[PDB]
């Protein structure tokens, strides 16, 4: 492939460099339309800018935490982090979010990796290997109330059991209801005067529940869960302007008030180098 | 001039005619047939009394009144005393059979009411006591009398609550079982052909009933003004393709 | 010795994975299969059998009576019953259809709603059933109702009427569990002319109503049902 | 590839792709045609 | 495959929507019999509703517990949980039970996964890796009396040894005596006047015994066993009405007295939306 | 039983590696794709569209 | 070699090697030739 | 393989059920030598009683 | 596939499918026919 | 290095499984078999030989 062809002096009536940008086109002008060039080859394919590659590496999408401790006398397991739960979503952390929102609709399979590490803040003894259980609780299915409810039987709901310190990995097909996931949605769930605006209403994909299977030892053990997400088989439509201001909320476009100028001011003139 | 409506079933030395039928159901779309060798286990040649057992026995009649809750019969129990069918039953170790069930209830074009006639394979009843109380033998072997769902709880008997099918499921879903309605305005009989359904090729006829026939009023009986407020319901049932095997001394069963 | 590398996920137990295992009983011979009528292969086979809907839900303890929709003689213009179409909740919820839908997260497809009339044979009636697609409110009078999917039913010799709620939807799947965005409409029924009883007859007549799914139907993404739970393991 | 000798040890079965609701939805003895009258 | 064909106005003598439900049939009526439709395709196969899929994921079927402690002076090992035992059964926990009882007879191979996690309630030191032994004690074979009986030799009885914290997995062929397992049985074991009713009598499949192989350390260690069961090669006959009331017992259909109405009462009229 | 040896790196999680995984939702059927104008395949496709430069940065 | 049955479980996809910026860079209704005048 | 063949009434001079155990043999008598039987197949091979299986765990 | 060189290292043997009880059930010198008299 | 994943059950010992193992005595030559009357192949062969029943159990 040639990156530049050889081109010499020109004295024409045919001027490729004068255009009318009002038309909305970006005319494909090249170095050889306005200087004299020599042949050179590309030596490159643009492999690593493919959208599959761009969205295809694992990104941290969520960090939560649960603890193993005596539940005796706990009136609210959920509240004691005896078993946390996460409202699956993909905009809670921003590195990956800005990347996805370069597109309007996106379609892909997900590969999740879940790393779980333990911490023993209060001076301790022997730690017996904890086994984490990660359940998928889609919307419409009983959601866990205690850390050892009938729910955890999970007879119809996919669940994975792995050890703290290890990693769990599995992949979920594209579960969207439509043909693509909306990265943006300028609508409501119905014509209500006070219903929420955004995609929050389109994002429903339910939540995922974590717990330790082990009963309690004499000390307490903090287990912190990190969920990583990798898109595989990516398809993206309609590019948009990149995010400039900071984010404030999952699912709304809102930016913070009295934010700071995002364009760097010159130290000098327009004329400055 | 054949209508879905008029029918004749002749089986053995007995015939039934209905002039107001609503087709007939054949459970799971299969018609009763004898036991093939490829499916056989017991090495004994079986006995097939044919026409002496495969005829129509009419059980004693019930009375549908505005307060009726529904009735339940078990097979082969209901027939335990009918003619030679019954003798064969007590005298062989094993037996197998399909049936034609014909439920009858006629009224006039001023009455309203609708019965559900359903056959439930393996209808294990629940104790009204809860917990793990069992349902004694006698209670699940009412004979031709069947069980009257509007009778009182008894001790060691089953629960007789209709919205729960006598087992913890809702009346509304009984329609997943082969069934037919008798709607006075349409229908006057219900006919269901039952093929033999079991997890073994042949079984004992006394320790295990393989279907319960259930007739349940769903739209209450409503008679014309100053009519007598009740109608009789009659059940006639015929064993079909019956086979008995392992003949001997003659079972003695509780009560 | 062949060189290997183990990946993330090694040693995990995923209740949904499908692999080979050693048999604990090497060489054992299972009992022969015999033929049994009734084999089921797909849950899609059974949700096409219709079952009764306790439409008359207004009672206070479960009763045979909540399956009966009453009809009044001589009323004109008026409304017989109304319900939204959240098949995973409300009237639908205990029906076989409702009960299976609850094992899945998403459904799509047409529903078949039929009404069987049980009044005396010498009576007559004309009813209108209307399906209102998502976007409008439950109709408030027949005029409103009749502008959407509807069937004038003429009560006759043929006892049942089968109304289909054709799949009307932007999004190709809806959640079973009540979602707004994903909502399916309303179903109402009104007198078209009116029920008329013959002489010597009196009182209310009832309609029985069934629901089953058309062959159209799709259910996906299995999950656990809210319809059953427990507090301690059972024992014998 | 089965690594094991016994059939019980193989993975899940593969979709019936059988599907025939008529044993449940139309177990009537005389065939009913849609469009023809139910009761003649 | 078409999901709907195109159909237009109709003015016929041929009415597919009038039927007689008294017959017991559900006539196959479609949208195109009563409105004007356009062609649409199914795009779907019904893969995930196959009974193999429905019953084919692991469900928790049993949680038991045993402890490692000094048996010195224990008069009843079984009673000290020096080795518990489980009367194999598949209706003790209900999520999977309701699923199976949608059918009358069911036939399948089982794949068992056994997860064992340890707990050290009484403040402790170094935990030496415990090895669990899971024996199959079918009916007619000596059942263990102490945690270290000749029984555990298990010379003819399949047993698996795995480590606490790990998982054990093996698969057992369909061991039923008949052609299918009865999900229901309206019979007795014989015509006795007082014999038990139900399947309890058909369920005999014996029990499974767990123990720790390790002798005791200075502290005590609680090991809790969770048995998961996955049906593979499923065959199911005769669908039944789903379970509506709660369960009370393994193997009987009995429901609790003064249970609550299972059908939700309307907040409003029959006419309400 | 086939003899193996594990190499350095076993058990690591590299966010950039690309391998197979079990599907949590065996047999599930995704929604059909419909046509949507605008598909992007390479970031190289979009950086050829021109956009305005805030050249007058002096504010 | 796929070891798994479902398509979601396969590795990353392979390069589009599609690449056609004209839907974005030249969505004009009447075709513009470089070198010819922009507005005639 | 048949487990039992079909066999009917017999009135013979050929009695397979009378033997002399003093000989040391176990004569191979079957159900069909003394009752009327119907055909049935074995459906079974005797796999799990092979001595390799018996001593092999 | 055997991964090992020695025969002892291979898995269990496979069913004799030999089966001949006559060395045990009928070790008589003169053949006895069922149905013929035992002692002539 | 070929990528692997280990499944649930790894490391377990099931007394009934049947796999290959290294021989501790590489290259050893077992004693030749000679003929011995009486070989048994199936327990089904022997349960067809009749034996006496202590029917008179009353002692
Ligand atoms: C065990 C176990 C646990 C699980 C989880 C299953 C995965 C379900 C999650 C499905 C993917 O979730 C989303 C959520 C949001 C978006 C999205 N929101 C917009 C900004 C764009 O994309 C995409 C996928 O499965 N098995
Ligand atoms: C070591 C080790 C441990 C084991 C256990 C062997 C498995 C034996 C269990 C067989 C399957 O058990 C049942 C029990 C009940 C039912 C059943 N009851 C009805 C409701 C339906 O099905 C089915 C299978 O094997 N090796």
């Amino acid at each position: 492939t040639v990156a530049s062809i050889s081109s010499g002096p020109k004295h024409t009536q045919k001027v490729p460099i004068l255009t009318a940008n009002e038309t909305g086109a970006t005319m494909p002008v090249l170095p050889s339309d306005s200087i004299e060039t020599r042949t050179t080859y590309m030596h490159f394919n643009g492999s690593e800018t493919d959208v599959e590659c761009f969205l295809g590496r694992a990104a941290c999408v969520h960090v939560t935490e649960i603890q193993n401790k005596d539940a005796t006398g706990i009136d609210n397991h959920r509240e004691a982090k005896l078993f946390n739960d996460w409202k699956i979503n993909l905009s809670s952390l921003v590195q990956l979010r800005k990347k996805l929102e370069l597109f309007t609709y996106v379609r892909f399979d997900s590969e999740y990796t879940i790393l779980a590490t333990a911490s023993q803040p209060d001076s301790a003894n022997y730690s017996s290997n904890l086994v984490v259980q990660a359940m998928y609780v889609p919307p419409g299915a009983p959601n866990p109330k205690e850390w050892d409810d009938y729910t955890w039987q999970s007879a119809s709901n996919p669940s994975v059991f792995f050890k703290v310190g290890d990693t769990s990995r599995f992949s979920v097909p594209y579960v969207g209801l439509a043909s693509a996931y909306n990265c943006f949605y300028d609508g409501y769930s119905h014509d209500d005067a006070e219903t929420q605006y955004g995609i929050t209403v389109l994002s429903h994909m339910g939540s995922m529940a974590f717990r330790i299977v082990n009963e309690h030892d004499e000390h307490k053990t903090l287990v912190k869960i990190r969920v990583y997400h990798r898109a595989k088989h990516v398809e993206a439509w309609i590019p948009r302007a990149p995010r400039a201001l900071p984010y404030t909320s999952i699912g709304r476009t809102n930016y913070p008030k009295n934010t700071e100028p995002v364009i760097k001011k010159r130290k000098g003139d327009i004329k400055s180098y | 001039g054949y209508s879905d409506r008029v029918q004749q079933i002749t089986l053995g030395n007995s015939t039934i005619t209905t002039q107001e039928a609503a087709n007939a159901v054949v459970c799971y779309a299969e018609w009763p047939e004898y036991l093939p060798d490829v499916d056989a286990s017991d090495v004994n040649k079986t006995s097939k009394p044919d026409t002496s057992v495969c005829r129509f026995y009419t059980l004693d009649s019930k009375t549908w009144t505005t307060g009726s809750k529904g009735w339940c019969w078990k097979l082969p129990d209901a027939l335990k005393d009918m003619g030679v069918f019954g003798q064969n039953m007590f005298f062989h170790s094993l037996g197998r059979s399909g049936y034609t069930v014909h439920v009858q209830c006629n009224a006039t074009k001023f009455h309203s009411g609708c019965l559900l006639v359903v056959v439930i394979p393996e209808h294990q009843l629940a104790s009204h006591e809860g917990g793990n109380v069992s349902v004694k033998y006698t209670f699940t072997h009412p004979g031709e009398r069947g069980i009257d769902l509007s009778s009182a709880n008894e001790v060691g008997g089953p629960v007789k609550d209709v919205l729960y099918n006598m087992n913890g499921t809702l009346l509304g879903n009984l329609l997943i079982f082969p069934h037919q309605f008798i709607n006075l305005r349409t229908n006057n009989t219900a006919t269901i052909v039952i093929p033999y359904i079991n997890s073994v090729p042949i079984d004992s006829m006394t320790r295990h009933n393989n279907v319960s026939l259930m007739v349940i009023p769903i739209a209450p009986l409503t008679v014309p003004t100053g009519a007598t407020p009740s109608l009789p319901i009659t059940v006639t049932i015929a064993p079909m393709c019956t086979e008995f095997s392992g003949i001997r001394s003659k079972s003695i069963v509780p009560q | 010795g062949l060189p290997t590398t183990t990946l993330p996920g090694s040693g995990q137990f995923l209740t949904t994975d499908d692999r080979q295992s050693p048999s604990a009983l090497p060489n054992y011979e299972p009992t022969p299969r015999i033929h049994i009528p009734g084999k089921v292969h797909n849950l899609l086979e059974i949700i096409q059998v219709d079952t009764l809907i306790p439409m008359n839900n207004t009672h206070t303890k479960d009763e045979v009576n909540s399956y009966l929709i009453p009809l009044n003689a001589n009323r004109q213009n008026e409304q017989v019953f109304g319900t939204n179409l959240f098949i995973g909740d409300g009237v639908f919820k205990t029906t076989l259809l409702g009960e299976i839908v609850q094992y899945y997260t998403h459904w799509s497809g047409s529903l078949r709603f039929s009404l069987m009339y049980t009044g005396p044979a010498l009576s007559s009636a004309k009813l209108i059933l209307a399906y209102t697609p998502p976007g409008a409110r439950g109709p408030q009078d027949r005029r409103e109702a009749m502008l959407g999917t509807h069937v004038v039913w003429d009560i006759g010799l043929q006892s049942t009427i089968v109304m289909t709620i054709p799949w009307t939807s932007g999004v190709q799947f809806r959640y079973t569990d009540p979602d707004t965005y994903t909502s399916a409409g309303f179903l109402s029924c009104w007198y078209q002319t009116s029920l008329i009883l013959p002489p010597e007859t009196t009182g209310q007549v009832y309609l029985l109503s069934f629901i089953s799914a058309c062959p159209d139907f799709k259910l996906r993404l299995m999950k656990d049902t809210q319809t059953i739970s427990q507090t301690v393991a059972l024992t014998e | 590839i089965n690594y094991y000798k016994d059939a019980a040890s193989t993975s899940s079965a593969g979709q019936s792709l059988s599907m025939d609701p008529s044993k449940f939805t139309e177990p009537v003895k005389d065939l009913m045609l849609k469009g023809a009258p139910a009761l003649n």
